[PDB]
């Protein structure tokens, strides 16, 4: 019950979804053929892992997700990858042409071709579910598939599934790994479009993840593989309440607390401890250490200063050998030392959950296995800085209407650009309003 | 005079389950429903909460919008004793939204539940009324609970309605939106309950943390004080004696004015082999640190008070202690209600205690509790924070405004009489 269908749009979506799924197999004891020896129930069951993994007569535990990419290349490696047996052919959907980094191409010119087939596969998965809970969409703002097709699929899911949940894992563009000059355009436009169709959006800045790997993992030039593996750890901590089940707290309750107002649905995420296998050897990280780490600004997935802003919610999702008592101490300590300012309308509390299932690392990973990890999600107004930066780039190119012709030829109109930007400016003012102290 | 017990939601189902276990022990009923008590007292009024292969079955209906909570109870020690048909739950869950329970996803199951209730009420020879357990600050029992109360009141408008309502607290909170759910529930109860025992999840913690010295109290800890308090208040109903209290008489003697039906429970010994002295029990019973509501009686004035002492003890010494308290604390007793305090003694002591004391008081101090909730509501509601989760269900800010107001009036009323 409470099944979740996972949707992975674009190259980034797809790859990050291959990271995640592998880690989830490793955590649940699912083998690459899908056979989970631990699971005695064959063809079905009600286990937490069944919300993300469906079962078959043979005992094979198929992932509940669909990989869509307008170029075959990325999903092709999945088709031929180690976990190719786990997935099912229909679940992998690939066209023949990419959106050449163009939102317009991916939303209209190309997307329209595959959109109906995609929704079709989702619908099949939806019928398998006894009580579907919502969708998990993974994409990148910068790419044409990750922006234009992703918004299209968001609208379609709104219509066809009504107000069912729709969470998101949006890859904030990072100049270090930038692939297109026009990525700020696609970012604004997709953010504008999906803002009304997303219940809760988690952004991950490639730059921030790139830094974390170089620093904590001592990687000279982190690859998309490094990022993805770190990303999957974050994702797994967030979804761990769903896939696993006394102290564990459903992410819904966190959601009811991380969205004070519909437009404010972007929470910041900070994970700990990211450590190399040498450094983790002969070092034990306390609940207090990992907890500090959460409040450390260099450990956050998005680059922003929480101090510059105010907290509207702050949740701590732990996993591993943790006990309430230690979590209470560490929190208090933090308090004594940190400046966790809260909006006046919001209660200055930390919602916690402890999932005793310990964390797992993919073999050959650069992440050392730890006995405890934590990932704090916070609704601080600092997130706006993000938008700003982006927006500012968008404004720079758009004043000289650069690359704008590429959008217009696909059929878009400058109105869409200006409208999208206005909405971002409103969102930024909304953050400022929520921080203002009550009269 | 059977009492139809009804437990809704996680909290409601957890505390109610222990309550059954406790009173089953005292009444010598094991998990299978068979009886092995050494005294007939146990069987003399067992029908107040049980129906009889010479086995007693609790007269309890379990209600939840998610199976999990009810499935745990079924797996619990006494899970067998609870009648299987009385288990009544759905799968949607209430996502901690009064709305989702009082409007959207409860309107369905409510009917199913009313049917079991109807069945229990039919078998009952003389229906005393209904007993309900729930957490005012959640979703199923906060919202759906108050909905069932209203439905129940329409079908059985001649029956007493009593609720053990678990006031939410920041110390033990689950969601930021708990004040909202509490304020809505409070107003429901003000109108559709004759008796409401306010069990603040705050105090319980405190007691545990401070007094009982528990650094990290779990929900079980709090529940343990709750079950004890429950057994206390319900003693006079369960066990025969000089004062065979009943729901109606209980309301007739402790409720000077309708809206004022909210009581501060108190228990001692707050748990031990050293039985307390009748003076000790009496000083702890009225001790703030022994009340399950987080209000100071000294800050208000006792409209009415009712005490019970279980266990072998000197009835005379008991009466002397009570008299002393009243005489030393005359200022905390309303003059306009002559003889506003009364005590009763039961021979059968609580389980594992040589003797105990339970306190039930309609103190004007109870307003503190509602003021706390009202401030919270005000804080968030001034900025409309999180309101979209309710507006999405079809609710309207006006309704939040109304409930906010009513709870303020009720606070005012308690003060008026206080002064
Ligand atoms: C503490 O003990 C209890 C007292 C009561 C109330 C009650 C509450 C009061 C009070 C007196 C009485 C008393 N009223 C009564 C009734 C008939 C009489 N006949 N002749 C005399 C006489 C007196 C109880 C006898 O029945 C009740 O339900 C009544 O003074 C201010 O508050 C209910 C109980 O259940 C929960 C209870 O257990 C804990
Ligand atoms: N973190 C992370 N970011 C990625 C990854 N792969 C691509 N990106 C980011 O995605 C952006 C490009 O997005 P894509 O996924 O390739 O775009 P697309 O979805 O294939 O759309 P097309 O232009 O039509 O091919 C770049 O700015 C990268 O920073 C990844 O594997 N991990
Ligand atoms: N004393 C006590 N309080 C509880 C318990 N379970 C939940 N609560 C409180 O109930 C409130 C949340 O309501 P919940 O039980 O989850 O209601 P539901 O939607 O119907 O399940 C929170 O304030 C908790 O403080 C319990 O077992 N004992
Ligand atoms: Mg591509
Ligand atoms: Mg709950
Ligand atoms: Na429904």
């Amino acid at each position: 019950m409470r099944e979740c269908i996972s949707i992975h749009v674009g190259q980034a979506g797809v790859q990050i979804g291959n990271a995640c799924w592998e880690l989830y197999c490793l955590e649940h004891g699912i083998q690459p053929d899908g056979q989970m020896p631990s699971d005695k129930t064959i063809g079905g069951g009600d286990d937490s892992f069944n919300t993300f993994f469906s079962e078959t007569g043979a005992g094979k535990h198929v992932p509940r997700a669909v990989f869509v990419d307008l170029e075959p290349t990325v999903i092709d490696e999945v088709r031929t990858g180690t976990y190719r047996q786990l997935f099912h052919p229909e679940q992998l959907i690939t066209g023949k042409e990419d959106a050449a980094n163009n939102y317009a191409r991916g939303h209209y010119t190309i997307g329209k071709e595959i959109i109906d087939l995609v929704l079709d596969r989702i619908r099949k998965l939806a019928d398998q579910c006894t009580g579907l809970q919502g969708f998990l969409v993974f994409h990148s703002f910068g790419g044409g598939t990750g922006s234009g097709f992703t918004s299209l699929l968001m609208e379609r899911l709104s219509v066809d599934y009504g107000k069912k949940s729709k969470l998101e894992f949006s890859i904030y563009p990072a100049p270090q790994v930038s692939t297109a000059v026009v990525e700020p355009y696609n970012s604004i436009l997709t953010t504008h479009t999906t803002l009304e169709h997303s219940d809760c959006a988690f952004m991950v800045d490639n730059e921030a993840i790139y830094d974390i790997c170089r620093r904590n993992l001592d990687i000279e030039r982190p690859t998309y593989t490094n990022l993805n593996r770190l990303i999957s750890q974050i994702v797994s901590s967030i979804t761990a309440s769903l896939r696993f089940d006394a102290l564990n707290v459903d992410l819904t309750e966190f959601q009811t607390n991380l969205v004070p107002y519909p437009r404010i649905h972007f929470p910041l995420a900070t994970y700990a401890p990211v450590i190399s296998a040498e450094k983790a050897y002969h070092e034990q990280l306390s609940v207090a250490e990992i907890t500090n780490a959460c409040f450390e600004p260099a450990n956050q997935m998005v680059k922003c200063d929480p101090r510059h802003g105010k907290y509207m919610a702050c949740c701590l999702l732990y996993r591993g050998d943790v006990v309430p008592k230690d979590v209470n101490a560490a929190i208090a300590t933090i308090k004594t030392k940190r400046s966790i300012q809260f909006v006046d309308w919001c209660p200055t509390g930390f919602k916690v959950g402890i999932n005793y299932q310990p964390p797992t690392v993919v073999p050959g990973g650069d992440l050392a296995k730890v006995q405890r990890a934590v990932c704090m999600l916070s609704n601080t107004t600092a997130i706006a800085e993000a938008w700003a930066r982006l927006d500012h780039k968008f404004d720079l190119m758009y004043a000289k209407r650069a690359f704008v012709h590429w959008y217009v030829g696909e059929g878009m109109e400058e109105g869409e650009f200006s409208e999208a930007r206005e909405d971002m400016a409103a969102l930024e003012k909304d953050y400022e309003e929520v921080g203002v102290d009550s009269v | 005079r059977e009492i139809v017990h009804i437990q809704a939601g996680q909290c409601g189902n957890q505390i109610g389950a222990k309550f059954w276990e406790v009173i089953s022990d005292e009444h010598g009923i094991d998990p299978t429903g068979s009886y092995h008590g050494d005294s007939d007292l146990q069987l003399e009024r067992i029908n107040v909460y049980y129906n009889e292969g010479n086995k007693y079955v609790p007269r309890a209906i379990l209600v939840d919008l998610e199976p999990g909570t009810m499935d745990s109870v079924r797996s619990g020690p006494f899970g067998q004793i609870f009648r299987p048909d009385n288990f009544v739950f759905g799968q949607s869950g209430a996502g901690n939204n009064w709305a989702k329970g009082h409007y959207t996803e409860g309107a369905e199951l409510v009917d199913s539940v009313l049917d079991v209730v109807r069945k229990e009420s039919e078998s009952c020879d003389c229906l005393q009324g209904f007993q309900l357990t729930h957490s005012l600050g959640g979703g199923t029992g906060s919202g759906m609970g108050t909905l069932l109360i209203s439905k129940i009141r329409e079908e059985y408008p001649d029956r007493i309605m009593n609720t053990f309502s678990v006031m939410p607290s920041p110390k033990v909170s689950d969601t930021v939106v708990e004040p909202y759910n509490a304020t809505l529930s409070v107003h429901q109860l003000v109108e559709n309950t004759d008796e409401t025992y306010c069990i603040d999840n705050e105090a319980l913690y405190d007691i545990c943390f401070r007094t009982l010295k528990l650094t990290t109290p779990t929900y079980g800890d709090l529940n343990h004080l709750v079950s004890a308090t429950m057994s206390g208040v319900t003693t006079c109903l369960r066990f025969p004696g000089q004062l065979n209290a009943d729901l109606r008489k209980l309301a007739v003697n402790m409720v000077p004015f309708p809206r004022l039906h909210f009581f501060m429970p108190g228990f001692a010994p707050l748990t031990q082999y050293r039985g307390l002295t009748v003076p000790e029990l009496t000083q702890q019973m009225f001790d703030s640190k022994n009340m399950m509501a987080a209000c100071d009686p000294r800050h208000g004035r006792y409209l009415t008070v009712a005490a019970i002492f279980r266990g072998r003890m000197s009835m005379k010494e008991v009466d002397e202690q009570m008299l002393n308290v009243q005489n030393k604390n005359s200022s905390y007793f309303v003059e306009w209600i002559p003889n506003n305090v009364k005590t009763a003694v039961c021979d059968i002591p609580p389980r594992g205690l040589k003797m105990s004391a339970t306190f039930i008081g309609n103190s004007t101090a109870i307003q503190e509790l509602f003021k706390r909730i009202s401030e919270q509501f005000t804080a968030m509601f001034r900025r409309k924070a999180f309101l979209h989760w309710y507006t999405g269900e079809g609710m309207d800010e006006m309704e939040f405004t109304e409930a906010e107001s009513n709870m303020n009036d009720l606070v005012s009323e308690y003060q008026q009489y206080q002064d």
